[PDB]
């Protein structure tokens, strides 16, 4: 009797709003769904106030939340947003990530969504930051801390057989270079709180 | 045409400029940027530095690699004083010895070495220790990739570089017939006690703790290597088993 | 050479304040740390597994439970000596890797 | 030797801190490595460590020098002189020292990592301004007190981006733990001896 | 790298020695073509006296 | 895009996926929100396979799966809302709540006057049914946690100052009612045959 | 910047000319060359290999 949205862009969007994100690397099918019916799924989202990004370059569709009339200090208040907010240790990992990111980038171009780093690597530029306990499994335990919460954010898959782990796309848009320059101006307030 | 002869060289700067009027501002902006980064100046200084520390960890390695062949070489006199404690036949004791591996890999590493450490003195700019560095790194590369071949690991693991050898020695004098090395004799019995009674000796080594000549764990388990052996080589592995201080099953 | 004088007390103020050695041996408990750690170290000279390490820790402490003029593990010597491996490792004194 | 140890770590330490800095080229880049691992030569662990280098290249005298050693301490006396550690160390201090100075060049290639890591900077346009931002951000970093708690757990105004909504709490997702696993196995601690006759011919 | 900086180094710097030469001579022309506008009104002053 | 939906309408929306219900006790501004915009707070869920299930008696508002019966298979595994399964404790305590609130109901009628019980009342309860941890405190931490747990879910209130709760009307609408009164069969049976 | 690409993908037919209007001779026989010999004799190679 009543219209049904259509069962796929049903699908499509509960699994984006499930995942956060969706890559056409991994999920091809419900990426082009959503691709295909861009308007639906922004109007689905509009009620959640939620939004839709997309970045057809690297082959990313990630939720946003909407800012119609969204308090401009921290989306992270809406009340459907369950992880929590992000804190300035795991923000200066996130730098690192991002550098390495667009490293990557640069190399191979847009590539493919592996973009990969060893962690032996991040050992060695944490160690100058957050200190050098002189205890390596120590140190390994924090790095792994801190990277399992950031998979909990989705910036990165969770340790591998290798000790590998790929970059996730998404980062791109995290530290984008505007919110890089908003965090940017905030850390040298700090710097110059710390006086 | 000098605009496009840069583009011709240019990596990852020029990409985003044509090739006229318009684009020589970010050519010779580029130019400024680059000379005062001033790096083409340092090239002699970082060549030198380059093969300094390259040579020092090869040459570093290399050494280590000999020292570990050492240590598994004092080891075999370890190992031999434990079995000159036991007979292997009524009148003879058991003991090793050792010789040094000859192989294509390693005597190729020995030359490279060579021209390497003759490399230092040439007045070239370190051009010609650059080369001999490069070709050593190579032969290291290359064993390390195809590490299955036998010259890999005669190159990068100790122990191949020797060739293990036993005999069978005269209790009263250093008086020697016998040698399982190079032609193993292929015998059906004594390669099998020779190895049942080395085995336990290196074994009850191990399993004393220093010092003391007795192990502490004195159990041991066998199989039928008994089946291979005859009777009477068969006692002499017991009879070699009870007097190295172990128990077995 | 005076002026090395003047200088001096400051590199003696800093490394008794800093220093891990010296700050080691003017602690109260400092005898029975510096027996415990060469006890352990003397015997090998590879750098002691830390499980090896903890658990022959464990044993040399029990052995001064008889010292019970300081500090004696009532109920688990074994959480005593990865605590003490834990600190000392705090203090600089050693390094695992 | 341990000490010269400390001292790389340090002088590579520092190469790292300041190839942070944003402002270096990559010529002072390559200018403060070669001149710290110089001036980290030229100090006097640093020659202490420059010798032992240099008779690794006349290695036939340190050879001669283990042989000797292992010479001097199967002699009778040397049992006498000291105990079997002192022997054990001494006859292996000549590999020792090779084990050690190895810590060094670890430090050493380690920071040419880094040096490596910062020549291939040659970025595209929107590249080079997120590098910009990212050299400035993590110098504005160091100068934070790391080592404080609160500091490191400080809330950052990132956006949220990637955002995941979960968890929706319906009732009717609800099940309950179910009894049906009690099913028991008896302990059959019994001996379950043997049967000599059954035993074949 | 530091072979390719001064490969790209050398051949850049005859890009931009030309470069000053060509603006050299165009400062050169641009006067010289201003001066063929002020040829008018010399020779005007000239067949009025 | 389009002009948007109600903000009120959204924040209501966003309140009940949060908490999974609504309240006229204590919200009944969203509450009538909600009731008032029943076709446009359906039509939102209706892309995700949710629904809004009601007991205006009780005062009740709750989500509910929308989804078609096997479509994938019998049993439903909606994207967005994980089936947890709760241990022994607290199986045992949602159904001394689900009786104990049934038999309120009995009392005072079907939503009329709210269940209460006392903390003191059911600690004994639970060191008869599970047994004695080690002592009252140990009985009283796991009770706590407990409720705090359901609470989450939505089940209980926290004690008050007399420390009694209320039962919440959400307890009505458990899904396998059959399994909760089966298991207090077999632990009181048990019970009953361990000693 | 036709004739200066050309000689970078050069590969040793267009070395022995530069890049002005004075070597044009040279780039069109070497180009009617290329397009009727060679790429029908290369492909026919390829074809038949």
């Amino acid at each position: 009797s009543e219209t049904r949205t259509l069962q796929k862009i049903r699908e499509a969007t509960q699994e984006l709003l499930k995942y956060g994100l969706l890559e056409e690397a991994s999920k091809p099918n419900l990426y082009r769904i959503v691709l295909s019916h861009p308007e639906e799924v922004t109007r689905i989202l509009e009620p959640l106030d939620l939004d839709i990004g997309i970045d057809e370059i690297r082959g990313l569709l990630y939720v946003k939340v909407r800012l119609d009339e969204t308090p401009a200090q921290d989306e992270w208040a809406h009340p459907l947003v369950r992880r929590q907010r992000l804190n300035l240790e795991q923000s200066l990992l996130v730098a690192i990530l991002r550098q390495h990111f667009v490293a990557w980038e640069q190399e191979s171009g847009t590539g493919a969504s592996q973009a990969q780093i060893a962690i032996d690597d991040l050992l060695p530029q944490l160690q100058i930051y957050l200190g050098d306990p002189g205890s390596e499994s120590k140190e390994r335990t924090r790095l792994l801390t801190l990277l399992d919460q950031l998979k909990g954010h989705g910036l990165v898959t969770s340790p591998d057989a290798h000790e590998r782990i790929v970059i996730r796309p998404i980062i791109a848009h995290l530290a984008d270079p505007i919110n890089l320059q908003a965090l940017l101006a905030w850390l040298r307030e700090q710097i110059a709180q710390q006086t | 045409k000098r605009m496009s002869e840069a583009k011709r060289v240019d990596t990852g700067a020029l990409v985003e400029a044509g090739a006229d009027l318009d684009d020589i501002p970010v050519y010779l902006q580029r130019l400024q940027e680059l000379t005062e980064e001033a790096l083409p100046e340092k090239l002699n200084r970082f060549l030198d530095y380059l093969n300094r520390s390259s040579d020092d960890g090869v040459t570093q390695l290399l050494s280590h690699i000999e020292h570990e062949v050492l240590v598994i070489e004092e080891r075999l006199n370890e190992l031999n004083e434990t079995m000159f404690r036991v007979d292997f036949q009524p009148d003879r004791y058991l003991r090793l010895d050792t010789k040094k591996v000859v192989h294509e890999s390693l005597r190729t590493l020995e030359k490279a070495q060579r021209q390497l450490n003759a490399a230092r003195f040439v007045d070239d700019n370190g051009e010609s220790h650059y080369k001999a560095l490069q070709v050593l790194v190579a032969q290291l590369r290359d064993a390390s990739e195809r590490n299955r071949t036998l010259g890999a690991k005669a190159l990068l693991d100790p122990r191949f570089r020797l060739e293990f050898a036993v005999s069978v020695m005269d209790r009263q004098s250093g008086n020697v017939i016998e040698s399982r090395t190079g032609s193993q004799g292929g015998s059906g019995g004594e390669k099998e006690i020779i190895a049942s009674y080395v085995l336990t000796a290196s074994l009850s080594y191990a399993l004393s703790p220093a010092g003391s000549r007795y192990p502490l764990f004195g159990t041991i388990i066998l199989d039928e290597a008994f089946s291979r052996s005859s009777h009477a080589v068969a006692g002499r592995i017991i009879a070699a088993l009870r007097e190295f201080g172990l128990h077995a099953v | 050479m005076e002026e090395n004088t003047r200088q001096r007390t400051e590199n003696y103020i800093s490394a008794k304040n800093q220093h891990p050695a010296w700050i080691l041996l003017a602690t109260r408990r400092a005898p029975l740390v510096l027996s415990a750690l060469k006890t352990l170290f003397e015997k090998s000279h590879d750098g002691i597994p830390l499980e090896e390490a903890i658990q022959s820790l464990s044993s040399i402490l029990i052995e001064h439970v008889s010292q019970e003029q300081y500090d004696i593990n009532q109920d688990n010597p074994f959480l005593q000596a990865s605590r003490e491996l834990r600190e000392w490792i705090k203090r600089r004194l050693i390094v695992e890797r | 030797f341990r000490r010269v140890e400390d001292s790389w770590r340090e002088a590579d330490r520092a190469l790292r801190q300041s190839i942070i800095g944003e402002q270096y080229h990559r010529g002072d880049i390559v200018e403060r490595l070669l001149n710290d691992q110089d001036a980290l030569l030229n100090t006097p662990e640093g020659r202490v460590f420059d010798s032992f280098q240099q008779q690794l290249r006349q290695s036939s005298e340190l050879k001669a020098m283990s042989e000797r050693l292992r010479v001097i301490l199967s002699h009778p006396s040397a049992s006498d002189a000291l105990n079997r550690l002192q022997r054990h160390d001494l006859r292996w201090l000549v590999k020792r020292l090779v084990d050690e100075s190895q810590t060094v060049l670890q430090a050493r290639a380690r920071s040419e990592r880094d040096v490596r890591g910062f020549m291939k900077t040659g970025l595209a346009a929107e590249h080079h301004r997120v590098g910009h931002l990212l050299n400035e951000f993590l110098n504005l970093a160091l100068k934070l007190d790391w080592q404080r708690q609160m500091i490191r757990k400080q809330e950052v105004p990132l956006p949220a981006v990637g955002v995941a909504v979960t968890g929706i709490p319906a009732i009717e997702r609800l099940r309950f733990k179910e009894v049906d696993d009690e099913a028991e196995q008896t302990l059959d601690l019994s001996n379950h001896a043997a049967d000599l006759t059954q035993i074949g011919d | 790298e530091l072979e390719t900086a001064r490969k790209q180094q050398q051949s850049l710097q005859p890009v931009a020695l030309s470069w000053e030469k060509y603006q050299k001579q165009e400062r050169q022309l641009a006067d010289w073509l201003t001066l063929e506008s002020l040829l008018p009104l010399w020779f005007a002053q000239q067949a009025s006296h």
